[PDB]
């Protein structure tokens, strides 16, 4: 891969009282040219793992294979629910890759976020995995998970990598970092982390213009790994400014 | 059968490969190790090999990683090579994944070591067993075979004249779970003493101990601290 052709915007993750909430939109733009809209950004590694990418999709499919097989030879060889990876092995396994790949000068063109619970104590979801089929789509109550105990880390083209309480990709790390270092704040409920997510995406819509406002929300939980329904946000203009027209300014001058 | 052992790669009539067969032989004529397990601890004991007046005793049980150890019994280097082989693994994990190794799959990649020198005739079994002690979630006892297989123990001993501490374990079995820590590293010298000749005596010299715990990494013991085991040990059985 010598660069992006087909690429993927920001992705955001964040941590609330339940796990993970991780958000992406689901476009993927051949340059200016918006050819894909209904595409997929964020993968489920396995039951307490997600993966999320901003940059070239090829690239980004070529490592969603890579851990998908790893996940497939942990659960080959697991004998108990201990013996699953946790995301920080996830995250150190891509740091890896990505350090391997700058030594030989063929990067992978993509920033990556690796999301989950670093923990077993929550939950019996491991003692029997299901691949392909999935029981959550019989409501019991969420978790309370220890911010200790959830893990986000963020890995870049060089292999610099890290983790924190919210990461974020692509054009988020300005306007969605800005507003979740003011307004972040820990053990947040899930109505409250969806609608400082909304803020970030409604922002990162109006002023990135390889967004979109087709959203896809996945929750990392002790229920496991959710994809909510894909919507729309709402997004309308914040001034009356922008509507006024053009031919009630002054004939004169530079008032475009 | 005379006609059946040349080599590695040949079944005898029966369906027995008499190679690895003497690999394993080889093991039966080493000192003795024993190993058991409480709910949180791992004690393994052995027997040091004086040659002689002169010489000092050679090391029994080795550290691979933290909460790693081993003992050996058979072909010290084979038993070398191993020990390289998991210590490079155990740290090689730590390096790429920032986490310690799961035993088991160390185990399982020792016990592949172990089977590929059995599939080619240019090649022959390692004729050293290992006895591999470790703490992940919960004390673990291992034992690889010259052939490639492993299995888990709760208690376990190899080596020469090692069945009197088999009967002692066989025994004692149900006592280890809830033993102490004290009590633990007690019953493994018993063990050990009840391998040992009568002529012989366990002394701070000939003995080789090591724990491997919950908050406990493997660790051996220090000289003055086997003494007092050990005159614990014979102490109580004076009763």
């Amino acid at each position: 891969t010598l660069g992006p052709v087909v690429t993927g915007t920001s992705v955001i993750a964040i941590k609330y009282k339940h796990g993970i909430m991780i958000a992406a939109d689901r476009k993927a733009s051949y340059g200016s040219y918006a050819k894909f809209q209904n595409v997929e950004r964020i993968f489920k590694i396995n039951n307490k793992t997600v993966m999320g990418f901003s940059g070239e999709l090829a690239d980004a499919q070529y490592l969603h294979e890579l851990l998908t097989r790893k996940n497939i030879n942990n659960l080959s060889e697991k004998k108990r629910k201990e013996d699953m990876y946790t995301p920080q092995h996830y995250h150190s396994y891509v740091s890896r890759v990505f350090y391997v790949r700058k030594n030989r000068i063929d990067p992978l063109f993509n920033n990556i976020i690796i999301a989950g619970i670093n923990s077993q104590k929550y939950d019996n979801n491991d003692d029997n995995v299901l691949l392909y089929t999935n029981k959550n789509n019989n409501n019991e109550e969420y978790k309370e998970i220890h911010k200790d105990d959830l893990y986000i880390g963020f890995v870049d083209m060089h292999g610099t990598n890290f983790c924190d309480d919210y990461i974020t990709t692509g054009y988020a790390r300005y306007f969605a970092l800005t507003l979740l270092r003011d307004h972040y704040k820990d053990n947040m409920t899930e109505e409250e982390a969806r609608i400082l997510i909304n803020e970030c995406l409604r922002i990162l819509y109006f002023r990135d213009a390889t967004s979109s406002n087709f959203i896809q929300i996945v929750k990392v939980t002790s229920k496991g790994v959710e994809y909510e329904e894909p919507y729309i946000l709402p997004c309308v203009l914040n001034s009356a400014d922008y509507v006024y027209p053009s031919t009630l300014l002054p004939p004169a001058g530079c008032m475009w | 059968r005379n006609l059946y052992d040349t080599d590695n790669i040949i079944y005898s009539p029966e369906g027995r490969l008499y190679q690895v067969e003497y690999a394993s032989e080889a093991i039966k004529q080493g000192t003795c190790a024993v190993a058991i397990k409480s709910k949180d601890y791992v004690v393994v004991s052995g027997l040091k090999k004086c040659i002689s007046k002169l010489s000092f005793p050679q090391e029994k049980i080795f550290k691979i990683d933290d909460y790693i150890g081993i003992s050996m019994s058979g072909i010290t280097s084979d038993a070398k090579v191993l020990t390289k082989f998991m210590q490079n693994e155990c740290l090689s994990h730590k390096f790429l994944y920032n986490e310690n190794i799961n035993i088991e799959s160390l185990v399982r990649s020792v016990a592949d070591k172990y089977q590929k020198n059995t599939q080619k005739s240019s090649k022959r079994a390692f004729g050293v067993g290992l006895m591999i002690a470790a703490y992940h979630n919960e004390p673990c006892i291992f034992e690889t075979r010259p052939n490639g297989s492993y299995f888990e123990y709760d208690a376990l001993s190899f080596g020469a004249r090692s069945h009197a501490s088999k009967t002692y374990l066989e025994k004692n079995l149900h006592l280890f779970e809830e033993c102490s820590l004290e009590e633990l590293i007690l019953h493994c010298l018993k063990a050990l003493k009840c391998s040992l000749s009568s002529e012989s005596e366990l002394t701070i010299s000939n003995t080789a101990l090591a724990v491997v715990g919950k908050n406990h990494p493997w660790q051996e013991i220090s000289s003055l601290q086997l003494e007092e085991y050990l005159s614990k040990v014979k102490m109580d059985a004076e009763q």
